[PDB]
């Protein structure tokens, strides 16, 4: 955490706050940034590309073995059934957690994330810490940063997202929900379980 | 290029910060930042290769310490400077500027609504990678390979853990824009891309997870037959 | 461990830095930083591998940017923790009374001839790590061995640019302390010391300089036999 | 060099002296630190060991073939015939430039170098910009940071000391020098000529 020669968190926003507005100021004059594509793309990533996307995905998987099947076989294909799609999921392999496998997902050289399902990664996914440590210790760093305990037993698998192939994972479906509404089902998606760090919501 | 951002089995880095919650954005600058990608992209500042090779060349403790989309600020000025799109002494007079007059007005601009049909059909088409090429696959799931000991100075795919590593082919995805040349302004050159398993005791040596294994992307040019 | 101060290899940490000139000691706070290495040494807080291991465990942006003698002051602080010897909160408290008043004078003390004696019999008679042990050495010049792929959590010496590469033994050397047991507090468990050779081609690639080598030191436990 | 996060020298050093006084007033208060043993640790390696004594063992071995031979047999033991030893230098290997093969000396892990011959390292040898390129792109970092061009057709040999082994250059003796005295001959070797980093001085 301490670095000595690290300025604070105000003075760093102060200076890269007037940085970006130069730079800003430059696109602009260029006719290649206007203030009303900067809010358009916030507004699509705040508000209505994000997490409630995959569980979507995730509940269809849980509730219709065939479109489960479509889902595992082709994952770009399956998600645009639902209108599902787009930048940064151009192409998308689905991988299924069972009670013999857990699936976790890293990008260790870079912040790759399937943002037509899950919208803009946590600033966590992004940084070295994570990304370091999930490819060498998984089963460590899930029980010790997500209180997730995968028996030794079981294996972990890590997909390091290296290309434009985006993983993403289908978690179990939680026990006690026999019979549920896609709708009750969602509550228990979490951007995390579709990760791999954490297992959906126990009822 | 073996650069600080290629962390993966680095050790000391530091305890994960997770807060229990955050916002998409955490200021006005960072919403600019995300937004300027788009824009340098369809005024051909770079592509995606590039844009990911201007970041692995930013000051390491800076890279290992900033905000994040501070990265992607140094990746614009970079592929400005190298397009000569940016005029280096007159962005270092508007910081200035806008240090001593922070709530000092943006330049007066036409809105362009080419440029929200851009946003709209990148957010809900993609910008696919995936290509025809003329060769068949080398490799097919089950063949046992090893990855390349290369070090290309140049933007590559080749995390330093998997180099000169054994593993299977799990699948064949079939060809997209290769790194080795996209990020390195050598254009598309595509190249069929495999997944391939490696065992965490391959990686991390015999005291590694005996129930772990990692699954890393690798295009052709990367990996070679050990046996089919 | 895999940290940061494990360079070798490592592109985009810059140029060098080289002024025309420079003296040994750019400050009074380094002859004071660089004298404390015999104070501890002598006082118990750490051996030479335990203190090159409290290095190590620094921020690696810390690490990459400060003043070497800095990193010292790190391992002296870790090391005193580590044992008891230092409480932090009253070396927090002192910190922040030495930056109010910076001329404020140091505790009254005794000088001691012994420290005397003991720096200058250390400087002119060495801290030598050579031991005898019981074994002969696996290994003799010309062997072709490959360098262990183990990457420990803990103290040692295995730079990942040579981890799983072969080369040629080149010189025995005798044993001496074995810094994977003495940098993690298990004692010296002395080991045979080899020089091995690394080809720039088997570290680098097919691209590397065709007339290069690296000279490695490897303890008898890092390398295995390939061709006697 | 550029880092936004990076304080003043200035901040750094204001915030270094006040932590390291700090300590010292405690290894004091503990008995095991005093201003004598600071001040004679500083006085030994700022007029006493230096390079000046390793260009006594080069120009020795340039004078006496028998001495450069016991030299590349056993460095600490020859070294210890002109009174040459100690701390950080109880095991030397003496390394020799020739036509055919150029040896430069790093340590990529820390900062290990053979005190009592080449006195304390000069911080470019210390820090991260020369170990990480020295043993991946010699022959290029000679010619770049040093202006030293050595022929490709030559074995560069790099040696990174790893162990408690002091790795240290023999240059090769300079044209124009024959029947020179040993003062004479000293004044053309440099701390950089026992690095590899630069031949000794040209005449």
């Amino acid at each position: 955490t301490e670095n000595i020669l690290r300025k604070s968190d105000e003075e760093i926003q102060k200076e890269i706050t007037a940085r970006v507005k130069a730079l800003e100021s430059m696109l602009i004059e260029q006719g290649i940034l206007t203030t009303s594509m900067i809010d358009r793309m916030a507004e699509i990533y705040e508000n209505e590309v994000g997490p409630h996307l995959g569980a979507k995905v995730v509940v269809k998987a849980w509730t219709d073995p065939e479109f489960k099947k479509r889902l595992l076989a082709d994952g770009t294909e399956a998600c645009k059934e639902l209108g599902i799609g787009g930048l940064q999921g151009e192409d998308m392999m689905w991988v299924e957690n069972t009670d013999e496998v857990h699936h976790v997902v890293v990008c260790t050289l870079c912040s790759c994330y399937p943002w037509p399902v899950l919208g803009l990664p946590p600033n966590w996914f992004k940084e070295p810490q994570y990304r370091s440590r999930v490819v060498r210790e998984p089963r460590q760093l899930l029980k010790e940063e997500f209180g997730f305990e995968v028996p030794p037993s079981k294996e972990i698998k890590v997909w390091d997202a290296s290309s434009e192939m985006r993983f993403v994972v289908l978690p179990q479906r939680p026990a006690g929900t026999d019979g549920w509404s896609e709708e009750e089902l969602a509550t228990l998606v979490t951007r995390e379980s579709m990760i791999g760090v954490e297992p959906a919501k126990a009822v | 290029m073996n650069g600080v951002y290629d962390v993966g089995g680095t050790d000391g880095l530091g305890p994960i910060n997770r807060p229990a919650d955050e916002p998409v954005f955490r200021a006005e600058w960072e919403k600019v930042a995300f937004a300027m990608f788009p824009a340098t992209f369809r005024a051909g500042f770079m592509g995606l290769d590039e844009f990911r090779f201007g970041i692995e060349q930013m000051n390491p403790a800076e890279y290992l310490e900033s905000p994040y989309y501070w990265h992607w600020i140094r990746t614009y000025i970079h592929h400005g400077v190298r397009t000569g799109k940016i005029d280096l002494e007159e962005l270092e007079r508007r910081t200035q500027y806008y240090r001593e007059n922070p709530d000092a007005p943006l330049p007066e601009h036409e809105q362009k609504p080419e440029l929200i049909e851009f946003v709209n059909q990148a957010v809900y088409g993609g910008l696919p990678a995936s290509r025809e090429v003329d060769r068949p696959p080398k490799f097919k799931e089950g063949d046992v390979v090893r990855f390349s000991t290369a070090s290309p100075k140049g933007h590559a795919r080749r995390a330093r853990y998997v180099r000169g590593k054994t593993g299977t082919v799990v699948k064949h995805h079939g060809a997209y824009i290769y790194p080795d040349t996209a990020g390195n302004g050598l254009g598309e050159c595509p190249e069929h891309l495999y997944t391939v398993r490696f065992t965490a005791q391959e990686l991390w040596g015999p005291e590694g997870d005996p129930n772990s294994s990692v699954y890393y992307d690798c295009w052709e040019p990367y990996i070679e037959l050990v046996d089919t």
